[PDB]
């Protein structure tokens, strides 16, 4: 039983908002992980990935329940 | 010069497009009681009339037509010298009373 | 922090209603997977009834349950079936019962729990859908879980609902986002019972906003008409 | 206002009316420390320290 | 105060009309809205700009704060 | 002029007047209720506990 | 004089039906 | 023979007050309000008795029977939200009320003026302590801090603060004294509105233009009844669209959780009509300082009537002062809604600079504005 | 006006509500009370007209 | 408080634990008392004098 959120996720990651959101997280999880101790904690841009990806299944989802 | 100014203020105050002369929207405390008791017939009457038909226009919200309006040179005075009068009395008595 | 989005209710209509299936299936979520753990108890089964189920089904779902009340000839708590006039069952005895069994938090009371969050059901829905993995730089003590939605980003509830965690009494797929829906809908039926009647509470004051103001106000006018009409003149001597 | 209480026969009033007004506010005050049964002026009035 | 001896007026003649014999909306939108205009005019540039200097600093203050927030590379 | 027949004869009494707002006011709440009602699950068919009880 | 002066024409708020100089307003006051 | 109307004492009375009592012609609709008030009063009287015919002020079940009044209770949810909601178009009334009266130089029936500000702080106090009875996070929090604003005062402060909570903190004892004292107020309420209207129908009311109408009045009953009616059913509009379609729009959702001592809420704040006096409270850095500066911010009305200085009464003839009074609004709105954000930058700046921007309107920029009015108009 | 059932929560509820309001309507009628008095004076106990003793 | 449960508690309370509460619940108590008998009282004279004319 697959779900209808995790599809609809994943066709709202290819758009250019969360295209943008993933390049920030992901350097700042090479930048976290390369430095030993630092409290920059990648918390914030993964809020900014979030809120295009939950507002982009938001406008799409609730037809396919 | 500073006239350009007043009369700019002038015809953005309001009175003179609902048919005001500049006494007539002065707020009535006991010296300007007294004073417009003290007025003669015809101004009085003239005020009243005019008064009740600035009251009528505002209650309906139309504007009086733009050509008779009150014009800058046109506005009398007419309260001006009974109510410095009954200043200069009213200062008198209180410096008796001083 | 990071907000709820907008999703699109059913009942966020400005003039629309819960879908009461839905409502009944998320109370079966709420039956089968939190009321181990939430209470609810400023509800009742009575209130069940004539929403989401009918008399007969809701004597047989509190009768399935079992209530300790009363003292017997002998003083003793006696426990017997549940029945309409009851009201929710507690999961725990006492508040600190339930803090020392969890984790020492407190779960917060279902009841009132859409109407108390700033943003509502799109909220505990994004909540519930958005158990994520914790991002590189942050850690975690075992026993906590990461939810970017929850003020603190870090939440001490498991993740409650997932695939097939339930079984539907009509038999629509029992998926985690489907789950999430129905419960969270309950949960806004449970919040204010009386949306739908709200809702046609409106509806025909509109229609009679839409009566009664063009009359009124033309009743106005018209005893204004002698004074709007009124003309006067000036005749000194 | 200002100018027309500043004259001469207004400080008389002043003068005249200090007196009775300077010692009713000494009747509130003795009122109020009365009333409110206050410790700090009461202790050291005789015969009513007594009653602390 | 009450009516008979409010104030003294003279030579001042007024008409109207009974309620029931003329319209109760007459021509309530062909001079209407027009005044509805000139009113607006008259007032719109004395009322605005008070408000959309509010405008202004509610949306700096509210951008301000969110930057705030943001983390300052470091 | 129906008005003018409705007012000699319905009208001018402040009696019957009453009788009149007292006799439609009956109807009317009876109309508008069935109105509003009707558009009311017109709006929101099928999400109610009205059309769905047959099936439980 | 009295007589010098007349009630200024309404005709821009009459109602319809009262508006001619040659219509007793009888007729048409039950309906209005 | 004579009139029922005007020879039976009771039925004088009400003919003096609004059946045959001359009124301005040219009266706008900035009056209405005023009845509006009235309506905006009897309507929350009605419902108050209502909802303490349901209500257990006791911490053990306050919230409980909030609760099992808008559940249970028979069209009970409608009597609570539109008390609620009731309560905020009061003050909605409330302050459109005092803005109609600074701009067309009402405050010049000084009397009136006084009561209207007496009755304004007890409708302020009357708000305040009923916000509690709910017993809310928000209500019990945001009581203790309000109340313990009063410790500031010197020397007696602390005291009062124990009194006044009935013990040590906000607890049971406060929460019954609140409901019993939100029940007394309003009746006194309604008393000093008598009087307000008493000192108002002595003068009679005051056009828009500011001259005095007494050549052009008109009847009260044929005309200002019905116009009453039309605002005050504009009035029920608003307020049951508010109670129908969005019943928690103003309030905090927060008040929607049982009162628990042990956890802070995020943010502290009163209502949307309490936040510009709070903001102010905010912006003073001193504790005395800011419950002065709070308590003047409305007492500042008594002295609206000695800073008047212009020769005309309104402001229908004064374009600068207009727009010092929209400035002023402005200003008020700012207020709010900082007061309704965090005390965190940039938001400590701009409200301590509209809290001084505030003051410096009312006490200066008025003043001196109105002389310069004065200078520009000959006279 | 009882509540249903018999003499219960709901009626100790309603019945201190209307203990509270009614009190001030009292208040009001008794101001009423005395606004009758005053015009008519007051009955002194001989019954006989007292204006020319006030 | 007016709840069923605690209302007689409450009162308890207050004749008990309240300063000076037993003062005021009995002076209100015996208050309604002598106001019913000043209002017997004042019936009774009204009746009396022939004030009930007014
Ligand atoms: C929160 C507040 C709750 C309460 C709000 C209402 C309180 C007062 C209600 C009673 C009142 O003041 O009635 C008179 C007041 C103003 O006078 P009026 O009844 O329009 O009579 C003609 C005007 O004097 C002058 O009319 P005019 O020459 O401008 O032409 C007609 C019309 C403008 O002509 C139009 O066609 C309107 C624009 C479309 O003017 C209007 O003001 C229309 C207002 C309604 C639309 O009535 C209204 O404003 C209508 C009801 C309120 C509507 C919303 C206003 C904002
Ligand atoms: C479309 C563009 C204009 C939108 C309205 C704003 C505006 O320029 O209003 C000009 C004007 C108000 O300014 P004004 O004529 O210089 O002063 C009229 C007085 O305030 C006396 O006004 P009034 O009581 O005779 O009737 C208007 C009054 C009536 O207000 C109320 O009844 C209370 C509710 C509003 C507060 O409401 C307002 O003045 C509020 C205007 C903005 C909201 C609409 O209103 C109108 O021409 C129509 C208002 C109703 C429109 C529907
Ligand atoms: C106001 C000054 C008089 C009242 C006062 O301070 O204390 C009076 C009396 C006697 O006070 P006291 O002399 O025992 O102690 C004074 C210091 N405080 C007030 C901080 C305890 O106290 C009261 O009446 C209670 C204090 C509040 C009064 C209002
Ligand atoms: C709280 C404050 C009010 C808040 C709401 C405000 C809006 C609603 C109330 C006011 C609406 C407008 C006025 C309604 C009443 C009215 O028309 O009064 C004038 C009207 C008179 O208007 P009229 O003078 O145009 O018509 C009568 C004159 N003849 C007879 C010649 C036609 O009063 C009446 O008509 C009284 C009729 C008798 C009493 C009522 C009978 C019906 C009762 C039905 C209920 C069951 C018993
Ligand atoms: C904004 C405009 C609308 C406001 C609300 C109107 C409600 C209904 C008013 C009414 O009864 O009539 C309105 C209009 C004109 O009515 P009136 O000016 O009285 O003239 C009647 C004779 N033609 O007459 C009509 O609309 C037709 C009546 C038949
Ligand atoms: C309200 C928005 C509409 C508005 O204010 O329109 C302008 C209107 C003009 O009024 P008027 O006296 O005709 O102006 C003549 C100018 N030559 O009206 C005005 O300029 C006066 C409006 C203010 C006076 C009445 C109060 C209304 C509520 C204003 C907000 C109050 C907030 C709290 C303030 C304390
Ligand atoms: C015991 C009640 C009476 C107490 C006072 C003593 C008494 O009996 O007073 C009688 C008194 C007679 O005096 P008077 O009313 O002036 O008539 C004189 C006729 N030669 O007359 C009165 O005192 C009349 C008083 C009538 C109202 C009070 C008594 C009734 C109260 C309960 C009703
Ligand atoms: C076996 C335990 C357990 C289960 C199952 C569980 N929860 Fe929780 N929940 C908790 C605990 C513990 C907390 C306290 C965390 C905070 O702090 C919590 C917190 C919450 C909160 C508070 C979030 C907030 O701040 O608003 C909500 C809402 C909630 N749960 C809803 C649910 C719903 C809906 C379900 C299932 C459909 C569920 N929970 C399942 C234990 C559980
Ligand atoms: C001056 C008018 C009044 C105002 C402004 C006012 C204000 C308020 C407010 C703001 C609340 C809290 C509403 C909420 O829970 O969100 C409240 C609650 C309450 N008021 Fe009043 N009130 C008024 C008149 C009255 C009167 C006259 C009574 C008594 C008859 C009363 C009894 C209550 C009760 C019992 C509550 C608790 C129920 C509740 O909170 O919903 N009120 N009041
Ligand atoms: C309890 C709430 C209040 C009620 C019920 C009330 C009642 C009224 C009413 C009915 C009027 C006549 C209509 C009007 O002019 O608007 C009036 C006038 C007035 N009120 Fe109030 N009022 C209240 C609060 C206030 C407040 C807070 C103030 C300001 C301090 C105030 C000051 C005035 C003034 C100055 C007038 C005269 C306005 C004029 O003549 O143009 N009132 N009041
Ligand atoms: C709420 C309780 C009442 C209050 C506060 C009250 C108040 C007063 C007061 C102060 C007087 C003038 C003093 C006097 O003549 O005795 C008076 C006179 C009077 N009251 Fe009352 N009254 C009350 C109850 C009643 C009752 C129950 C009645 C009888 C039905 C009544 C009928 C009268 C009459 C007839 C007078 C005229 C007495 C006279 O002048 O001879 N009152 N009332």
């Amino acid at each position: 039983l697959v779900d209808p959120l995790t599809t609809v996720r994943e066709q709202c990651e290819q758009i250019e908002k969360c295209i943008k959101a993933r390049e920030r997280l992901e350097l700042c999880d090479q930048r976290v992980s390369s430095r030993s101790q630092t409290e920059e904690d990648c918390t914030e841009e993964l809020f900014d990935f979030l809120h295009a990806r939950d507002h982009c299944v938001a406008h799409k989802l609730f037809n396919s329940l | 010069w500073l006239e350009g100014i007043r009369k700019w203020y002038y015809n953005a105050a309001g009175f003179n497009k609902l048919g005001l002369m500049r006494d007539d929207t002065i707020y009535e405390d006991d010296d300007v009681k007294e004073a417009i008791r003290r007025l003669p017939e015809n101004l009085y009457n003239d005020r009243v009339f005019r008064i009740k038909r600035a009251l009528d226009l505002t209650m309906r919200q139309q504007i009086l037509p733009k050509e008779q309006w009150t014009k800058y040179e046109e506005d009398k005075f007419y309260l001006e010298p009974y109510l410095k009068e009954v200043i200069r009395e009213r200062k008198e008595r209180e410096e008796w009373a001083k | 922090e990071l907000h709820a989005p907008s999703y699109p209710w059913s009942h966020r209509g400005l003039l629309s209603s819960l879908d009461h299936t839905s409502i009944r299936r998320g109370f079966q979520v709420y039956k089968q997977v939190c009321s181990s753990c939430h209470s609810m108890d400023y509800v009742a089964y009575r209130h069940l009834v004539g929403v989401c189920y009918t008399e007969e089904e809701a004597k047989a779902l509190a009768e399935e349950v079992e209530v300790q009340d009363g003292p017997n000839e002998d003083g003793e708590m006696f426990m017997r079936p549940g029945k309409l006039s009851d009201y929710f069952p507690k999961p725990y005895p006492n508040p600190e019962a339930a803090r020392a069994a969890n984790n020492g938090a407190l779960p917060p009371d279902l009841s009132y729990i859409v109407r108390a969050r700033h943003g509502g059901e799109d909220y505990v829905f994004s909540l519930l859908t958005g158990y994520c993995e914790p991002p590189t730089g942050v850690s975690l003590r075992e026993g906590l879980y990461f939810n970017p939605y929850f003020p603190g980003q870090a939440i001490a509830m498991a993740p409650p609902i997932y695939n097939e965690v339930l079984e539907f009494d009509d038999g629509t797929p029992a998926t985690m986002s489907q789950v999430a829906k129905d419960v969270c809908t309950f949960l806004r039926w449970a919040s204010e019972p009386e949306h739908d009647h709200r809702k046609r509470m409106g509806l025909k004051m509109l229609m009679m906003m839409g009566l009664l103001l063009p009359l009124v106000y033309a009743m106005k006018r018209h005893k204004w008409s002698v004074l709007k009409s009124r003309k006067l003149a000036y005749r000194p001597p | 206002m200002l100018s027309r209480f500043l004259g001469p026969r207004y400080r008389e009033l002043a003068r005249n009316w200090i007196p009775t007004a300077s010692m009713w506010g000494a009747v509130g005050a003795v009122g109020l420390v009365w009333a409110t049964d206050w410790r700090l002026i009461l202790d050291w009035v005789p015969y009513i320290n007594g009653k602390f | 105060r009450e009516f008979g001896h409010l104030t003294r007026m003279r030579h001042v003649i007024t008409y109207s009309l009974s309620p029931f014999e003329q319209r109760a909306f007459p021509h309530y939108f062909t001079k209407g809205i027009p005044n509805v205009l000139r009113r607006t005019r008259a007032c719109i540039l004395r009322v605005a700009p008070p408000f959309v200097v509010f405008y202004l600093v509610y949306t700096w203050g509210t951008q301000e704060f969110e930057k705030s927030k943001r983390k300052n590379p470091a | 002029t129906l008005t003018a027949r409705l007012y000699s004869l319905l009208f001018r009494r402040t009696s019957t007047f009453a009788l009149t707002i007292a006799v439609g006011a009956l109807f009317f709440e009876r109309a508008f209720d069935q109105g509003a009602d009707a558009i009311y699950e017109h709006i929101n068919q099928g999400k109610l506990w009205k059309h769905i009880k047959h099936k439980y | 004089s009295h007589t010098d002066i007349r009630v200024p024409d309404f005709s821009d708020y009459r109602r319809a039906e009262v508006l001619d100089s040659t219509k007793s307003s009888k007729e048409s006051s039950d309906a209005r | 023979m004579t009139n029922i109307r005007k020879s039976h004492p009771l039925m004088k009375i009400i003919n003096n007050a609004f059946i045959d009592l001359p009124a301005p012609s040219n009266i706008s609709s900035w009056w209405n309000f005023g009845s509006l008030l009235g309506i905006c009063l009897i309507l929350q009287i009605l419902t108050g008795l209502f909802l303490a015919m349901h209500y257990t002020s006791d911490t053990t079940t306050a919230f409980s029977s909030v609760t099992h009044i808008c559940r249970d209770v028979n069209y009970g949810w409608v009597i609570r939200y539109l008390h609620a909601n009731g309560a905020s178009m009061f003050f909605i009334c409330l302050f459109i009320h005092v803005g109609r009266g600074l701009y067309y130089g009402s405050y010049m029936f000084l009397e009136t003026w006084n009561i209207g500000v007496v009755l304004l702080f007890t409708v302020m106090a009357t708000a305040f302590m009923g916000y509690v009875l709910p017993w809310g996070q928000m209500s019990f929090w945001g009581a203790t801090v309000i109340t313990n604003l009063l410790s500031a005062i010197p020397y007696i402060g602390t005291d009062l603060v124990e009194w006044i909570w009935g013990g040590f903190s906000v607890d049971k004892a406060t929460l019954t004294r609140f409901f019993a004292f939100h029940f007394i107020l309003p009746f006194i309420i309604t008393a000093l509105a008598a009087v307000h209207l008493l000192f108002l129908h002595e003068t009679g009311s005051n056009n828009p233009t500011g001259i005095s109408s007494d050549m052009d009045k008109i009847p009260f009953h044929p005309y200002y009844t019905i116009k009453d009616i039309l605002g005050a059913l504009f009035m029920m509009l608003i307020l049951l669209i508010l109670v129908l379609f969005s019943p928690d729009l103003l309030g905090d959702p927060d008040n929607y959780t049982p009162a628990n001592p042990l956890n802070t809420p995020p943010h502290i704040k009163p209502e949307w009509y309490f936040l510009f006096a709070y903001a102010i409270l905010r912006s003073i850095p001193n504790k005395l300082g800011g419950v002065l500066a709070l308590v003047a911010s409305i007492l500042i009305l008594i002295l609206m009537p000695m800073l008047h200085t212009s020769k005309q009464r309104s402001m229908m003839f004064r374009p600068l002062s207009q727009c010092l009074f929209w400035m002023l609004v402005a200003d008020l709105i700012t207020l709010t809604w900082i007061g309704g954000q965090p005390v965190e930058h940039p938001f400590i700046i701009i409200g301590q600079l509209a809290s001084i921007l505030y003051f410096l309107i009312i006490l200066v920029l008025m003043p001196i504005t109105s002389i310069i009015e004065n200078n520009l108009l000959k006279w």
